[PDB]
RNA sequence: UCUUAAGGUAGCCAAAUGCCUCGUCAUCUAAUUAGUGACGCGCAUGAAUGGAUUAACGAGAUUCCCACUGUCCCUAUCUAC
RNA sequence: CAGUCAAGCGUUCAUAGCGACAUUGCUUUUUGAUUCUUCGAUGUCGGCUCUUCCUAUCAUACCGAAGCAGAAUUCGGUAAGCGUUGGAUUGUUCACCCACUAAUAGGGAACGUGAGCUGGGUUUAGACCGUCGUGAGACAGGUUAGUUUUACCCUACUGAU
RNA sequence: GGGCGUGUGGCGUAGUCGAGCGCGCUCCCUUAGCAUGGGAGAGGUCUCCGGUUCGAUUCCGGACUCGUCCGCCA
């Protein structure tokens, strides 16, 4: 995350390595974005940085429209298909990865989002609660 | 603006100092050597670099 | 006025702020400033309830709000719902939804008269805002936007719609709400109305980066002079 | 040359040796530190390591995102029947280090006790502190000399006590006994203290209350011997690799030609005495109660002992400290709980905790249900239930 | 015109043949001393020293993509000897 | 890698920061020079793994100076306590880009480390091309394929009597 | 990486400290074609920036850019 974070995050099980693809949850047209880094991972000897939900990271559209392809973007992750634990202990999953593109500040490319998107995620950052449609 | 007699009391501790050339350190302004040891008691002094 | 607002930096005041004309809704995370505005502009007339809504600080895209009636998800839990019924007045009801969309406000743009909702609803939701909120509802969409409580910004006098709206889509809406509506901009140019800003028959609640025209425009399709 | 890429040391130095402990029952190093204000008090007590659960409580945490809202957390239950004082001792402190000069007994001492300094006790004639009890049934002579001794020397005076282990359900007989230091009053008042107390019973709330911070010292549950790979968590060699994988490579440069001590070597994994620091005690439960699980919520007389018992120990029908959290030391163990040697301000070391709700169900499986009458409300009747 | 008889024709190329060289341009990627397509004063390509092309075939050498996975993040557990 | 001198630069002003013409050193992570030891043989590239040491400190702690208003930055002191990454290409060390980060500092330990691994390179015998040679053959020119042995002894270290 | 040199009009290229020609094409005239030729055109921040000079392409310093040459291990 980093800069745009609208509070802090509890730490969630990092389910995204780098070089995951997960779906594009928004209507940018982009179909798939491809994870190449996470803010505010650290540096251990040979350890991925990883992503979980709620994380910032930057991305590549690996398919989609050809504006979008061959070029580095920030993006969100919604939807995280790796259980994590919260602080209620209900141990939660969605069934797919998925996550939007946004500016270095964190604001929307697209408009709407399809799908469901995670608590932990519509909190930290607020135009992505604005453009969720159901938030669980 | 703080007083002129307030600014010259202030600037007593801050200002009108001298600064040794090797060793950087902060001396009186009527030193004619440094009080250090590491730069060996040197007497290249320097007036304290003043603003306006 | 249009209020020039943060929340701890945040220039989207409807995301974590509910207004109607009779309560307030404030998230529990919120600094001085914050509750100040609503605390000074709003009075002793009108109270406001620090609330959380699902173990979430964003409170104004969960929940729809009445002068009659307050909306809530599933997720809220009865702590919660026990301390808004305490806190509320005995005139507003407060009714769990169970309905798969789950964020209402997002879902729902409504005033005290007419609502427009999101198309693919449930007909006992409908039912249930038509019941609780006594509101008649139409499904609609601004312009291809399914989320009409993010994309307008509503209240009695007037409304504030997205700003890439067809100029057909904009009298139509606006002869389906009996209200004039404009297409405008909020937050230096953010589209998202809705979450931008809260509104009522006398305050307007807006980021800091909200612009003079938009403020202008703000106030003159509200009526707030 | 130089290592070509930086990576933090893997293990920790001052654990060292790995080396299997001296004792099933870990030693307390250091005591909290008197003032001869406070009345005569002791400063630890021991029990038996029963097994976990889980607890909800609403957190209160004036800040956090989960303020006033329900968490659930892990707490482990300490089996603590009423120790007995038998003893005390006292310590003069010379040049060389703290040292004792004599231990007072008790007069009766019970089969549990004296179990302690046999090795085959079932052929035996018994005879101990026989001459010692010979010693006691005088008016006084032999006694309160040592005692005015202690009184007249002696900084320091600790309290030999043991456990009651025929109250639990181990199969053990054989009591654990122990020294705990005394952290009230002057020296007389202490050893008067000790003197009142000999034969009686001490219980576990005299020495704790909730909410208090506490540390637990216990030896670590034993795993033989171990490679590099799980005793220090050094990285897998690659799958190509001759002569096995599960190793570390480089043991050491040419010079010094001598494999160093900081080298990462197979061994003993487990099995060490530890003391873990910040526990926080939620709950001092009484044995002597029904609805020992029941709070102020819940309020289902259920005792704290799960369905079917606690898996490889059994029941808590004595007095019990639910603390939070893990603590050294596997089920059926004895472990020393001691107070904390400093005061803890912290704003989490002072957060007042009230439980809602506790755990009882089967924790041999995934168990359904709390209670028994739940379980048959569930279900209905059953062919074996006519 | 010389040298020494004739001076590289048709084709092909940083090719398993190009030192400089990680050649220049395009493409492939977030990023390519790799790959491919072009260019050619080619250290030192070239015509049975065989040149160019080529379907099918190859336990031949090389690059990319889909699927797949403990190769890896980051290790854990089980059986036999 | 570091001094000393101070013509100059730095609006003005040698020395905030620099600094010519000179000149004094330190180092042994460069490359040479030499040939002392080893030719009845000390396993010669790089990577992976792992420990420790040095400081000529990249970051973190506390400070001094400024051409230090704030923000950002630069120079310097005590300091090695603590950390110093994930990738594309190449066998590489090196390099060059992408990206994260507080920072992506430099080195030593028989150019640490092959009875620890690997064998891509180099460095046998097969084979192809170019140049050279009448030829056999040559080429730190290019290419492809090519067996990595033994610990049960002493010490050291890790644990156990 | 370093060394060594280099840089002029739209294009090519000449200059001793006192920016010129050709080409392209701007125009006009010229012509039985197998369409030429004549006359007048414009054009540079001399790679850039400083200093010396009275003035530097012309002298010099710095930077930039391009071309060359030499360079790692076993
Ligand atoms: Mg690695
Ligand atoms: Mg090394
Ligand atoms: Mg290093
Ligand atoms: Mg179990
Ligand atoms: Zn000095």
């Amino acid at each position: 995350s980093g800069n745009g974070a609208q509070g802090t995050k509890f730490r969630i099980s990092l389910g995204l390595p780098v070089g995951a693809i997960m779906n594009c949850a928004d209507n940018s047209g982009a179909r798939n974005l491809y994870i190449i880094a996470v803010k505010g991972s650290g540096s251990r000897l040979n350890r991925l940085p990883a992503a979980s939900l709620g994380d910032m990271v930057m991305a590549t559209v690996k398919k989609g429209k050809p504006e979008l392809r061959k070029k580095v973007m920030p993006a969100i992750v919604v939807r995280q298909a790796k259980s994590w634990r919260r602080r209620d202990g209900v141990f939660l999953y969605f069934e797919d990865n998925a996550g939007v593109i946004a500016n270095p500040k964190g604001e929307m490319k697209g408009s709407a989002i399809t799908g469901p998107v995670g608590k932990e995620c519509a909190d930290l950052w607020p135009r992505v609660a604005s453009n969720s449609g159901v938030v669980v | 603006i703080i007083e002129p007699s307030l600014k010259a009391l202030a600037s007593k501790y801050n200002c009108d100092k001298s600064v040794c050339r090797k060793c950087y350190a902060r001396l009186p302004p009527r030193a004619t050597n440094c009080r250090k040891r590491k730069c060996g008691h040197t007497n290249q002094l320097r007036p304290k670099k003043k603003l306006k | 006025m249009a209020t020039r607002t943060q929340f701890e930096n945040s220039n989207e005041i409807g995301v974590f702020s509910k207004l109607t004309n009779t309560y307030c809704l404030v998230a529990v995370g919120g600094s001085e400033n914050f509750y100040s505005a609503f605390e000074a502009e709003l009075g002793d007339a009108i109270p406001i309830v620090h609330t959380t809504i699902a173990g979430t600080r964003i409170i104004g895209r969960m929940t729809a709000g009445n002068r009659r009636g307050l909306l809530v998800p599933t997720q809220t839990t009865d702590q919660e719902l026990q301390h808004l019924r305490n806190s509320l007045p005995d005139s507003v009801k407060i009714q769990r939804v169970e309905e798969r969309l789950s964020a209402l406000g997002n879902v729902i743009c409504c005033n005290d008269y007419v609502a427009l909702v999101h198309p693919d609803i449930d007909r006992e939701t409908e039912e249930l805002i038509s019941d609780v909120l006594g509101v008649e509802v139409f499904r609609q969409t601004i312009s291809g936007n399914i989320l009409v409580g993010s994309y307008c910004s509503l209240s009695n006098q007037g409304g504030l719609v997205h700003p890439q709206t067809s100029v057909q889509d904009q009298e139509e809406l606006s002869s389906l709400l009996q209200v004039p509506l404009v297409a405008g901009t909020v937050n230096r140019g953010s589209s998202v109305v809705g979450a931008g800003m809260v509104v009522n028959d006398y305050l307007a609640v807006t980021g800091l980066d909200t612009t003079a025209p938009e403020l202008s425009v703000i106030e003159s399709i509200f009526r707030l002079q | 040359s130089h290592r070509k890429y930086e990576a933090p040391r893997h293990g920790h130095l001052g654990f060292l040796p790995r080396k299997r402990a001296a004792s099933i029952r870990a030693r307390v190093k250091a005591f909290p530190k008197d003032d001869r204000s406070k009345p005569v008090a002791l400063t630890s007590f021991l029990g038996y390591k029963a097994g976990m659960t889980t607890i909800v409580r609403d957190l209160d945490r004036p800040g956090s995102k989960f303020h006033k809202r329900e968490v659930v957390e892990a707490v482990t239950v300490v089996d603590t029947p009423p120790v007995v004082v038998v003893g005390v001792v006292g310590y003069v402190e010379t040049p060389r280090g703290l040292r004792s000069l004599t231990t007072v007994w008790a007069e009766h001492l019970s089969d549990e006790v004296k179990r302690r300094f046999y090795k085959n006790w079932y052929k035996s004639k018994k005879k101990a502190f026989t001459k010692y009890s010979a010693k006691y049934a005088q008016d006084g002579a032999g006694i309160e000399r040592e005692l005015a001794r202690i009184k007249k020397y002696a900084s320091v005076v600790r309290v030999l006590v043991h456990t009651q282990i025929r109250k639990t359900p181990l199969a053990q007989k054989k009591a654990h006994l122990a020294e705990i230091q005394l952290n009230g009053g002057s020296i007389s008042e202490k050893v008067d203290w000790a003197r009142e107390h000999f034969e009686k019973t001490v219980a576990v709330d005299s020495v704790f209350e909730q909410n208090e911070m506490i540390d637990a010292i216990a030896v670590t549950k034993g795993h033989g011997f171990e490679g590099v790979t799980h005793r220090w968590g050094t990285k897998k060699l690659p799958r190509k690799t001759h002569r096995g994988l599960r190793k570390v490579a480089c043991i050491g440069a040419w010079h010094p030609a001598h494999v160093m001590w900081s080298v990462a070597r197979a061994g003993q994994r487990g099995y060490h005495s530890r003391t873990s620091i910040n526990h926080k005690i939620y709950r001092v439960g009484k044995g002597d109660d029904e609805a020992n699980g029941a709070t102020s919520f819940d309020r289902t007389k259920k005792t704290i002992t799960p369905m079917g018992g606690f898996v490889h120990y059994g029941e808590i029908k004595n007095d019990f400290i639910m603390v939070k959290g893990c603590i050294p030391g596997n089920r059926k163990r004895i472990v020393t709980l001691r107070k904390s040697l400093y005061t803890n301000t912290s704003r989490k070391a002072l957060e007042e905790v009230s439980l809602k709700w506790i755990d009882t169900a089967s924790k041999f499986g995934k168990g359904r249900f709390q209670t028994p009458a739940e379980k048959h409300a569930f279900m209905g009747t059953l062919k074996k239930d006519l």
